[PDB]
């Protein structure tokens, strides 16, 4: 019961709509074409809490707001490499682990960014 | 099956805990990693915070190596007696435990290399102090001191496993009154005239929420000074009304501070919003006392010119003090 | 070598009895380091008080001649040598630290000098005279000695320059301040005997 | 000094744990005294109060009798778990502990004769039923009953050892 | 202390009234002593006046009540057999005396009526 809806694509937002105390971190994965969806950032439902994939780290930014809109995203240095399309995700309380995927529950769709 | 039991009877064989690994060799290196469930409640009447986590310990030994088995070995719990252990002990701690429902939360993982991974679940009521001057507008820095107790660092070495990425669950943690603003890792080895101890810390920073505080505590108190402000506008000779309003608004604001035993009121010391709620105080006292004179000057021995000057100053010599109050703070 | 050690000093060494037990009294050095002195619980009358405290005594029966000098025992071992009977006379709920591991240390020297170090969280109690109350000052004691053995037995002596402290800002007194402290010892008379009483007032 | 190690193995040895001394015989005679530390709290809310003391109980058993050591040995706590000790308990407390840092807090001392003085220190929370109907003029009378468990009156006797003088502490005590 | 004290003696009501430190003597004990017999336990009642408990021989026969705005205890009879002729005894025990059928743990006792039937 969250609905995720991701625009954008610079800056990104991913809006939540239902139980999203529920599903208190929320985070963004990556697809390029021919690959596997990898980790990009996350942040925890309360103020500012966030962690950040190493390889990306320094060039994307995400932040928060209490409101329906939710969590934004910032991009900066442009690559071949971010030619993928991003998913905003959302992952239960207890459920450990915040690089995998298969922990989070209720997805949105792809933005593709090509270059 | 048979051969793993074997080689678990030749691994534990002829092992003694009394002996560290590498007794006389170079210094054994400890990796400490955690990762944090929660910090369950933080007390400022006791100063202390409860911290649930789990601690894992990662150490080399060559006595506890294996071979032909290539799967990595998770023993039972009930082999950390049997095997030796680094002593280990938070400093600040005043009271922890490990779970032991339905079996005690300890695992031991050994390696074919030798290697050995500790785990375990642990709730500690670790205390910091807290600065409780700024209160509430204040911005704790709790810390958590991982010590060696018997070794020096010429015989143990703690480090953070993977530098930053050691400690993980600042996302998780979830306070309802505090944010956490930032974490830290720090290891270093404090230095003695006989020797030098390792010691790594985790500390942790939680600025308060100050909204709550400004619906509850704050906002009645300039309601009720605003109110106080209102019998400059009333007729001078309405000595029954303006009496009955400035006495009773010192009467509210002495109860607003009886009742305000919710705000840290069971320890004593002088915070921010005491000063606060005594400047109110100050001003509905000072705010009676100018009909006192008033009343004297005027109807025993159009507007009178104490009332005049009284209603442009009042608000102003107020909105001074509110201003003076919020910059010295924030 | 260590090993052939450890297992050759415990044969013998009946636990029982203390180091000479018929020939004179068992001097005890001690000394303690005050971490930080928690809340004064005036409620309860009561006040916490972390320490690292450390007593040396001499036991001949514990001498072995090796390369080593400065060996070291694991908290089990510490339960099969013999150790002094010492606790604080005033404390309400004291209790030692054991996560990760039990925070007792023994080592032991060639010459028979056994060194034995606690970290204690005690709760003592401090009686308050709240007559002067706002205006009052207050003598909280920590107060210790054998439980057993009398002054003919165990004698207690300060180690060297009574104390130390640490840094008094980190500690956590929010309602007292700080105004130093003192030892005294005395020879307190109970019906079971005479007893070196050691103490130090805050 | 080896003389002390081959005598308390004697008496040790062969020592029947649950065997009172005189099975047989006529009943053990068991003295009592009390050093009261500090009475904590007085709770009139739940009508109970905490009680700290020393508490020590004197009985002569044969079985534990020496000769040829001209001074009384006070041996480690440890020993109690080996020897006979009475039953006793406290018939009105609530919940109660024995001090246990460093060590326990606990006491064997035997002599030549074969006197065994046995101490605790021990902290209980007795339940003190108060007539609270003229508070605050009230006079409450808070009583601690001490009683053996499992022997009767043919086997085990009680008294308060040196009489009237058998509790002390009591004009030291002080409450709010 | 607590001073006791019987009076009265086919409706029967005998009351014992005390004095003094009652409340550290809360259970209150009727006892019989025909001629010949020794003491018997008739009834005990507590304090608070509820959980009275009778013998087996008068469970129904008689009834206890209790009134502590004057320190007094009812004994009432029903119907009295010609084996109930007998010196009735009221007595007080302490909080933490033992059992109700055995005169011994009884602290203070009364001087006793009389009752012939
Ligand atoms: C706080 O409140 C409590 C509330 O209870 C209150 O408690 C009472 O305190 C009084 C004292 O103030 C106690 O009274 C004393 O009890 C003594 C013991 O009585 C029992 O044992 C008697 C026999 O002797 C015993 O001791 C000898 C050795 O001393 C031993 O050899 C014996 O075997 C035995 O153990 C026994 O007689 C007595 O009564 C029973 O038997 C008699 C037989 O005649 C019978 O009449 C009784 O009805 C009953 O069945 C009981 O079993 C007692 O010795 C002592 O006696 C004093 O007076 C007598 C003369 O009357 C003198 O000869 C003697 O020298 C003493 O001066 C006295 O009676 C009472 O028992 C307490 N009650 C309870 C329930 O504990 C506290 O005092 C209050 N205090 C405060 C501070 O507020
Ligand atoms: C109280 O609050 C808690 C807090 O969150 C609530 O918790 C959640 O409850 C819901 C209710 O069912 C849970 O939903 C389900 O998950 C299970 C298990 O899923 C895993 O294992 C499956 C094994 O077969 C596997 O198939 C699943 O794969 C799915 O998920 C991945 C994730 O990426 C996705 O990619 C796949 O495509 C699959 O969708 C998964 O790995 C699942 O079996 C449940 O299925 C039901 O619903 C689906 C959708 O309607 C339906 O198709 C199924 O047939 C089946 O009917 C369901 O999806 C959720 O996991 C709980 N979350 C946590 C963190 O525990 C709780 O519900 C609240 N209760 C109350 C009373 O308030
Ligand atoms: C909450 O509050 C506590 C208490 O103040 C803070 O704790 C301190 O954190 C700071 C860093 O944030 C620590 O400072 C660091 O020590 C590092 C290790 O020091 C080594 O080097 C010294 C000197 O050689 C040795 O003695 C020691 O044994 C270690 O080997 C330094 O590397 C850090 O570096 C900075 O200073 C040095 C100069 O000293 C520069 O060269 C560096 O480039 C860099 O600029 C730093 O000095 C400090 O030690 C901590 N104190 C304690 C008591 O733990 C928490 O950080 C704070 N938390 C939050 C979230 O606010
Ligand atoms: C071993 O224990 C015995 C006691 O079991 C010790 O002897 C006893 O010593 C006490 C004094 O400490 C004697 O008590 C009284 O002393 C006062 C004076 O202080 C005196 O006025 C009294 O009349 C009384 O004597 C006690 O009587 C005595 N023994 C007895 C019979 O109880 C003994 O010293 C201990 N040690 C050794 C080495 O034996
Ligand atoms: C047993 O545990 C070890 C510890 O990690 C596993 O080894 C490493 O495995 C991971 C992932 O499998 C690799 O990313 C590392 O490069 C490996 N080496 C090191 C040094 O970490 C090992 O695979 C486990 N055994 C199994 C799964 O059978
Ligand atoms: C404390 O004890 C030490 C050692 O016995 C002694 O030297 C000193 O004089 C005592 N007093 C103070 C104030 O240190
Ligand atoms: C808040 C003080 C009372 C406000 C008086 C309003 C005066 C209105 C003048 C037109
Ligand atoms: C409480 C003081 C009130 C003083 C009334 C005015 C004094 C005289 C003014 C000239
Ligand atoms: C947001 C904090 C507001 C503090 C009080 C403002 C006072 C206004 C004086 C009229």
């Amino acid at each position: 019961q969250v609905q995720l809806v991701e625009s954008g694509g610079l800056r990104l937002s991913c809006a939540a709509s239902g139980h999203t105390f529920n599903y208190p971190i929320m985070g963004w994965f990556r697809q390029a074409p021919g690959k596997e969806r990898e980790f990009v950032g996350a942040i925890s439902w309360s103020g500012g809490s966030t962690s950040y994939a190493d390889s990306v780290k320094d060039r994307f930014t995400i932040s928060r707001d209490n409101a329906k809109n939710t969590v934004y995203l910032e991009m900066n240095n442009l690559k071949p490499e971010d030619t993928a399309v991003y998913y905003c995700a959302a992952k239960g309380r207890y459920s450990g682990g915040l690089y995998y995927p298969t922990n989070y529950d209720y997805w949105g769709q792809g933005t593709q960014v090509t270059v | 099956m048979s051969f793993v039991k074997e080689t678990v009877d030749k691994l534990l064989k002829g092992y003694d805990i009394r002996l560290r690994p590498d007794f006389g060799g170079p210094p054994v290196c400890v990796g400490m990693n955690i990762d944090i469930a929660s910090i369950d409640m933080v007390s400022e009447v006791n100063m202390d915070y409860t911290l649930t986590m789990y601690f894992q310990q990662y150490w080399r030994d060559k006595r506890l190596a294996y071979s032909g088995i290539p799967l990595n070995l998770t023993l039972d719990n009930r082999v950390a007696d049997q095997l030796w252990v680094p002593d280990t002990y938070f400093l600040n701690d005043k009271k922890s435990f490990v779970h032991g429902v339905t079996v005690k939360n300890r695992m031991i993982r050994l390696h074919p290399d030798g290697t050995v991974l500790y785990g375990l679940r642990i709730t500690t009521t670790a205390a910091c102090m807290m600065d409780l001057r700024r209160y509430p507008l204040d911005e704790q820095n709790c810390t958590l001191e991982i010590e060696s107790y018997g070794y020096t660092t010429d015989d143990i070495e703690f480090y953070w496993r993977g530098g930053d990425k050691a400690v993980t669950g600042v996302e998780r943690i979830e306070l309802p009154q505090f944010s956490i603003v930032e974490h830290r890792l720090v290891s270093r080895n404090v230095v003695f005239a006989t020797g030098a101890y390792p010691r790594l810390s985790l500390s942790f920073r939680l600025k308060r929420n100050i909204g709550y505080f400004i619906l509850q505590t704050y906002m009645p108190s300039i309601l009720i000074t605003i109110l106080s402000w209102v019998s400059f506008w009333i007729n001078y000779d309405a000595s029954a009304a303006r009496v009955a309003l400035g006495i009773t608004t010192v009467l509210t604001m002495t109860t607003i501070n009886t009742h305000l035993r919710e705000t840290l009121p069971k320890i004593p010391y002088v915070k921010a919003i005491d000063m606060y709620l005594m400047g109110c105080f100050v001003f509905v006292f000072l705010a009676l006392l100018e009909y006192a004179f008033v009343n004297y000057i005027f109807f025993g021995r159009d507007v009178n010119a104490i009332d005049r000057w009284s209603r442009i100053v009042f608000p102003f010599t107020f909105s001074l003090f509110n201003l003076v109050y919020w910059l010295y703070y924030v | 070598d260590v090993t052939v050690i450890l297992n050759n000093l415990l044969e013998g060494y009946d636990n029982k009895l203390r180091p000479d037990i018929g020939v004179k009294p068992t001097l005890i050095h001690t000394d303690m380091y005050v971490n930080s002195i928690g809340p004064v619980n005036a409620i309860n009358m009561e006040y916490t008080i972390d320490i690292f405290f450390a007593q040396t005594w001499y036991d001949r029966r514990l001498k072995f001649n090796s390369t080593i000098k400065v060996l070291r025992l694991n908290s089990n071992m510490v339960g099969k040598i013999w150790i002094p009977d010492t606790f604080f006379r005033n404390s309400k709920k004291a209790d030692a630290h054991w996560i990760t591991t039990p925070n007792r240390m023994l080592r032991i020297w060639n010459d028979g000098r056994v060194l034995y170090t606690l970290r204690l969280t005690i709760d003592a109690e401090c009686q308050l005279q709240l007559h002067n109350f706002p205006m009052d000052e207050h003598s909280c004691p920590l107060e210790f000695s054998s439980y057993g053995y009398p002054r003919e037995e165990i004698v207690y002596q300060w180690k060297r320059s009574s104390v130390e402290v640490g840094d008094t800002r980190s500690w956590r007194l929010y309602q007292f301040s700080f105004v130093g402290l003192r030892n005294t010892t005395e020879v307190v008379k109970t019906t079971s005997g005479d007893y070196v009483v050691m103490s130090v007032y805050f």
